[PDB]
RNA sequence: CGAAGGUGUGCUGUGAGGCAUGCUGGAGGUAUCAGAAGUGCGAAUGCUGACAUAAGUAACGAUAAAGCGGGUGAAAAGCCCGCUCGCCGGAAGACCAAGGGUUCCUGUCCAACGUUAAUCGGGGCAGGGUGAGUCGACCCCUAAGGCGAGGCCGAAAGGCG
RNA sequence: CCCGGCGAGGGGAGUGAAAAAGAACCUGAAACCGUGUACGUACAAGCAGUGGGAGCACGCUGGCGUGUGACUGCGUACC
RNA sequence: UCUGUUUACCAGGUCAGGUCCGGAAGGAAGCAGCCAAGGCAGA
């Protein structure tokens, strides 16, 4: 859902570019 | 709260169905900006932080801020890697305190929209 | 072996941290941890910093147990310091300083 | 108490601005003293 | 009128280097050139995410100046010293030693 | 009223040769818990003679 | 195989001085006899910078006033939330003009700034934010007053109209 | 790598001839502030030194230097 | 001596995950979880 969206996305996305 | 119990879920839920190619073309604004082959190499990555999150006693994950030096040579010696990689771990599942902390306060759509992707002078990467 | 923990440019007299720094010199450092803190001192905290940044270079580095640690030479120097104003009345004006200070503290298994 | 300085903008023009100036010999030459010695700006202008 | 261009294999005179040989990637505007094995400097990078680099002690070639390098003559086995005459119509190095064309 | 002349290093040590302050001799340790403290005042964890009276 | 300078120490001259040398320093120094002097400092309520002293003293800006629970956090008397208490109310409220010029709002940070801490801010850094035929300015019209073609006047500049 | 607040600052490690060259960065003087050691000081009157001088400490090879200076003679800064 | 629960690495055994050696066969040091075990208790 929206919370399993904006945990996956930012988490394997924002662990990429930091 | 938010634990590396949970975070140990969430890298083990995460590494079932983690993959950089599938990921990296699920959102058009952020492989633009930062470079879209800076994504991860998921299955190495994934099974180290699952093994690293395996080295842990139950009150080491419950309570991250306990983790000092001889707690990171014991992880470190856990595993076969290296002290600094486990600190990089625990820098990472420090920014998902921070970010996930941050979706606790902020209503869901006011914390995912000032979301910001950052350059340090508006010329393109330096 | 001897071994360093410095803290430069902290904010307070050289003078007030003096006080705090005086109760400890000597001691083992588990009782003057403590010594530090029930103190009830601003340098007091400082410094606790300080000794307990010690304790960990000298096991960490030079490989000391900790049982045996004294402190052997404590001391604070005087800092830059910072002038300011402060406006008064019928206008005149005064230079005020703000102090800073250099704790230094070495601890040995001797 | 009420100080010497009451600002007013049209006023401030009116008087130092740089038109003001150049309306005559002497204000000329103000205006040629500080291009002399290379100022940011000669007069207040916004 | 430029002595030392890129390609050039050289010799070097001066510093840690001396005597050792190789080939020249570029140029730099302050009469700095770099020169292939030679003057390996280690430094140290911290790891960046975004271009995906790792940390680490890097091994990288720091310039020199060109008064310190000289024009390797592959036929005498020596450094040489270089000038400039007209053939054809064209501008061209030679050798002074045995005064050959480049 | 102002001083007349600048009074030395020796008088400035003099006047505070009193300033020192006092180091607390005691720790006292309590029975249940075994932590340090001051006499009559509660541990870290809340413990007093034995009771945990705060929790917390 | 270690110059000038810094710091010691030893020796020597009637004196300003000189020589030698341990450490520091890391590249300039200079015999001899002459030459030229911005040539020697403790004072000038001297000039600049630095550091003292009184002294951890006076002071912390209205005598409208605070108390508790929870949250955040390294750390909460001061921040957010709730609850009672208290002050202003022809203002300590609300809207403009002037004047300021981003101080507005959000996120983030706590060195300096805030007379204490500060997690907070009118502080730092990044982003956003000001939507007009009918509200103002502009514009149309003139007041006092200004400038003023010709003109009158004045050594020149200029004054008056 | 380690302490700390994902601080400040520090300590190791590494570069370098050198890091008491670390960006608060050549040289780093004095005032001024300290930590350590020797000596003296809690019945003692004064421009604080000079003359005499016991003891103690440290160097030397029972004497000679060095520091200190109990006790007493004289002694009211400079411009 | 049963049961309740406590003790990161630096007592023991199992030692998942992961990691070293080997092409492979397999071994191995051992983090966590569990059981001894040591704290402290109901008897
Ligand atoms: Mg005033
Ligand atoms: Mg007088
Ligand atoms: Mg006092
Ligand atoms: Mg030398
Ligand atoms: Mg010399
Ligand atoms: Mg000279
Ligand atoms: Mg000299
Ligand atoms: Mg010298
Ligand atoms: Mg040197
Ligand atoms: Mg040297
Ligand atoms: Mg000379
Ligand atoms: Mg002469
Ligand atoms: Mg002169
Ligand atoms: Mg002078
Ligand atoms: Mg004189
Ligand atoms: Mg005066
Ligand atoms: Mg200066
Ligand atoms: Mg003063
Ligand atoms: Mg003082
Ligand atoms: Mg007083
Ligand atoms: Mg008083
Ligand atoms: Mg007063
Ligand atoms: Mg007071
Ligand atoms: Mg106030
Ligand atoms: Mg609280
Ligand atoms: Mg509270
Ligand atoms: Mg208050
Ligand atoms: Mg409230
Ligand atoms: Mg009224
Ligand atoms: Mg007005
Ligand atoms: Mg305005
Ligand atoms: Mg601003
Ligand atoms: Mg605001
Ligand atoms: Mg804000
Ligand atoms: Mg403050
Ligand atoms: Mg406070
Ligand atoms: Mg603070
Ligand atoms: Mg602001
Ligand atoms: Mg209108
Ligand atoms: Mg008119
Ligand atoms: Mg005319
Ligand atoms: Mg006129
Ligand atoms: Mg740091
Ligand atoms: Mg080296
Ligand atoms: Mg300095
Ligand atoms: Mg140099
Ligand atoms: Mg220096
Ligand atoms: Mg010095
Ligand atoms: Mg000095
Ligand atoms: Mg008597
Ligand atoms: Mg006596
Ligand atoms: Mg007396
Ligand atoms: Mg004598
Ligand atoms: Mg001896
Ligand atoms: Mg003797
Ligand atoms: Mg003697
Ligand atoms: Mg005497
Ligand atoms: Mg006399
Ligand atoms: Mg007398």
């Amino acid at each position: 859902m929206k919370q399993s969206t904006l945990a996956l996305l930012l988490l394997l996305l924002l662990l990429t570019p930091v | 709260g938010f634990d590396l119990n949970d975070f140990l879920e969430q890298l083990r839920q995460m590494k079932n169905m983690g993959g950089x190619x599938x990921x990296x073309x699920x959102x058009x604004x952020x492989x633009x900006x930062x470079x879209x082959x800076x994504x991860x190499x998921d299955d190495k990555v994934l099974v180290r932080m699952e093994a690293i999150i395996n080295s842990m006693t139950m009150k080491e994950r419950a309570k991250p801020e306990i983790i000092k030096g001889s707690r990171k040579r014991r992880i470190a010696a856990g595993c076969g890697m290296q002290v600094q990689d486990v600190n990089r771990l625990l820098k990472q599942f420090d920014d998902m305190q921070r970010m996930m902390k941050k979706m606790k306060k902020g209503g869901x759509x006011x914390x995912x929209x000032x979301x910001x992707x950052x350059x340090x002078x508006x010329x393109x990467x330096x | 072996m001897e071994t360093i923990a410095k803290h430069r440019h902290a904010r307070s007299s050289a003078q007030k941290v003096r006080l705090v720094a005086d109760l400890i010199r000597g001691k083992k450092v588990s009782q003057a941890l403590d010594i530090l803190t029930y103190t009830n001192k601003k340098a007091a905290v400082l410094v606790k910093k300080v000794l307990e940044s010690a304790i960990a270079n000298a096991e960490h580095n030079d490989g000391a147990d900790i049982d045996d640690l004294k402190v052997t030479k404590i001391f604070v120097d005087e800092g830059p310091s910072m002038k300011r104003i402060m406006p008064r009345a019928k206008g005149r004006a005064d230079r005020i300083l703000k102090r800073t200070s250099h704790i230094t503290v070495v601890v040995s298994d001797r | 108490m009420k100080r010497t300085f009451q600002p007013s903008v049209l006023k401030r023009n009116r008087s130092h601005g740089f038109r003001a100036r150049m309306a005559t010999k002497n204000g000329r030459q103000v205006l040629a003293r500080r291009r002399a010695k290379g100022r940011a700006r000669l007069t207040v202008s916004k | 009128a430029a002595k030392i261009r890129r390609d050039d294999e050289v010799i070097v005179l001066t510093g840690k280097d001396k005597g050792k040989r190789g080939k020249v990637k570029n140029v730099l505007s302050s009469g700095k050139v770099i020169v292939e094995g030679i003057n390996l400097v280690k430094k140290h990078q911290k790891p960046v995410p975004a271009l995906n680099q790792p940390g680490g002690i890097v091994e990288k070639e720091a310039a020199i100046q060109v008064s310190n390098v000289a024009i390797f003559n592959a036929a005498t086995g020596k450094a040489d010293r270089v000038g400039f005459r007209f053939e054809d119509g064209k501008k061209v190095r030679f050798f002074k030693s045995n005064s050959e064309t480049i | 009223a102002v001083q007349q002349n600048k009074p030395t290093r020796s008088k400035r040590g003099m006047r505070r040769s009193h300033d020192a302050l006092t180091a607390v001799t005691s720790l006292s340790v309590d029975k249940t818990s075994g932590e340090k403290h001051l006499r009559h005042h509660i541990t870290a964890d809340g413990y007093y003679r034995g009771r945990k009276v705060i929790a917390k």
